[PDB]
């Protein structure tokens, strides 16, 4: 779907941009210069894989991308390196940064998705699976639908997996600023409540589609963090993280749940990569590529929503339901 | 808007 | 198309939503509170009808939505008032709002597009013609073009148009935060200046849209403002605007003009609305609304982007290329 058959005739493009697809102008614009400039995120990488590559080791990475953390394998002198990528464009982009780094002959880039990756594509089984392909929901990109493929064909017991574990996490909170975008009740004498038929309190919406940095607003959390579930990427699969689990959730606070804000902490040996608004106060990429995932809470199914109030050390039984893939998830007081 |  | 047909089956949809089409939800969500909440863009339009709506007017709205500005002519004593609203849903909320302020014998909403209103579903000709169709590109809803049509058909000669003038405002802007993530260089000495073959320096991208907030990050105008149009909504015709119009551009500050930095004045008599950033400080549901528009800058047409950079006392040309409905511009550094 080419950029430039999306785009009005009398407007001038550049001949770099005439023939990539609409969808990847979009997505690397989005998102990917952000994510490239997430030092932090960058240094995670660069630490754990400090401490398992030596120059006889192999490596395969899920998702090149620009091709970075492939660069930063070969930089610490892995033996191989084969990097995936889906894209046409960005694998010959990959491909280019490759030579303009001189690892030419440490890097091969591979353009496939990693499902279509067969044992015939690499010298011998990697001692090293890197990926970085989370979401603003850990699992939002399919990342452990994707490493379990590769782990069931190509890996050895002996591999290790970069990153190695993860956990999401879901904790209610009061924020004026979200309830003023996302509600209504009227102006002066004029009620117009009945907008309020449409407020959409089933979505998973990243903070970012808001137009909101949580770092930047205020926002009280009204309980502890609720741990949705746990992953060990080098064991666990999709279907053990259960369709619909329940969780009691004590209040600390007083005040009105108007959203459940979701993050995540990934975390191999002593690093760890976190995408909880305390930990991201300096870090705007990562605000700007991951940030936080926001659900509005409704209390009950009447024809307009209900507030969700807590009053501090009431017990509050939220029902968790997952989607088939595990991508998406709802919280529902019951 | 990010990722997923 | 329904909302309940594109969510998994295990999360829970109440009632009120399920039939509710994706795009009307998505909508709501997004823009609709905000711009309720925008007191205002309330204010200004309560002030400009009250210095025309008498026990004798007759007044139709554009674009109905919840029906506030309906409802407001209606509360300053209006004969009658016919709104249209192009959403079936959205029709039927507004008749709900107007029932319960007790006002269904001044104001009906009929369910159409204006391009399908006819003087026979009017009592008369109304004396105000009334319309908030602005985009964050203020023609970016086809505001000039759906008055156009209704001032062609329906009105009469003295028929007062609200609001009257609207003008579209571009400066040039550096700004170190937008930079940082709509660029990349490199992580320490690995090189990725190959993704910057993307970047995506034609479209028009909302300062929403890249997560940021103009009023909440540094930046600087490299000039004065440049006039892009103005509008008399009374008198102009969408020819009115050139295909192709060139601005002489004087830098009154040395730096990188990283980006083009668009908002826009609407005025009626003493009233203002606008969406510049320095009127917005305090208006955060404005900005969530309608914010500002963003152009990212290339200078020239090779393989890479080339930063356009302002010595201050030199000037500047750019071409600035509108689509056929005006809907869409670019500016291009000559
Ligand atoms: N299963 C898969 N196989 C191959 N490429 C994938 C993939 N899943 C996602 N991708 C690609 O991998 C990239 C993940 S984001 C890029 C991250 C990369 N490690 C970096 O730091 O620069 C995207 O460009 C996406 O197109
Ligand atoms: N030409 C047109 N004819 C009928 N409805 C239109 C229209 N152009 C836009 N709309 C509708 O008008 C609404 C504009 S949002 C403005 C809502 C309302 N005037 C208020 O001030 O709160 C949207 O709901 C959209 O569905």
């Amino acid at each position: 779907d080419a950029f430039v058959n999306r785009i009005d005739r009398n407007i001038p493009v550049p001949a770099r941009l005439r023939h990539t697809p609409v969808s990847l102008i979009e997505a690397v614009n989005d998102f990917h210069y952000a994510m490239m400039n997430d030092e932090e995120r960058n240094n995670f990488y660069y630490e754990v894989l400090k401490k398992h590559v030596t120059p006889e080791t192999g490596v395969l990475e899920i998702g090149a991308g620009s091709g970075l953390l492939s660069l930063m394998a070969a930089k610490l002198g892995a033996k191989w390196v084969v990097a995936v990528e889906g894209s046409e464009e960005l694998a010959k982009l990959a491909r280019e940064n490759i030579r303009a780094n001189n690892m030419e002959h440490q890097v091969k880039v591979l353009h496939m998705m990693s499902t279509e990756l067969k044992s015939k594509h690499l010298p011998e089984p990697p001692d090293v699976l890197l990926s970085e392909i989370f979401g603003t929901m850990m699992l939002g990109e399919s990342a452990l639908d994707y490493v379990v493929d590769v782990r069931n064909r190509l890996l050895k017991p002996t591999t290790k997996i970069i990153p190695q574990f993860g956990t999401q996490y879901a904790v209610p909170i009061e924020c004026d600023a979200l309830h003023r975008i996302s509600s209504v009740s009227g102006w002066r004498d004029l009620d117009l409540k009945h907008m309020m038929t449409l407020q959409d309190t089933v979505s998973i919406v990243f903070a970012k589609h808001y137009g909101i940095r949580m770092n930047s607003v205020n926002f009280r959390r009204l309980s502890d963090p609720i741990e949705l579930f746990r992953v060990d990427f080098s064991s666990s699969n999709r279907n053990d993280i259960p369709r619909r689990k329940h969780f009691d959730v004590v209040a600390k606070e007083s005040g009105t749940a108007h959203a459940m804000l979701f993050y995540w902490k990934v975390t191999d040996d002593e690093f760890v990569m976190s995408t909880d608004p305390e930990d991201t106060v300096n870090n705007f990429p990562r605000d700007m590529q991951w940030g936080q995932a926001l659900q509005l809470l409704d209390a009950s199914n009447g024809p307009l929503p209900t507030p969700v109030v807590f009053t501090e050390g009431k017990n509050y039984n939220f029902e968790c339901n997952f989607s088939g893939d595990r991508v998406i998830l709802h919280m529902q007081l019951c | 808007s990010g990722r997923g």
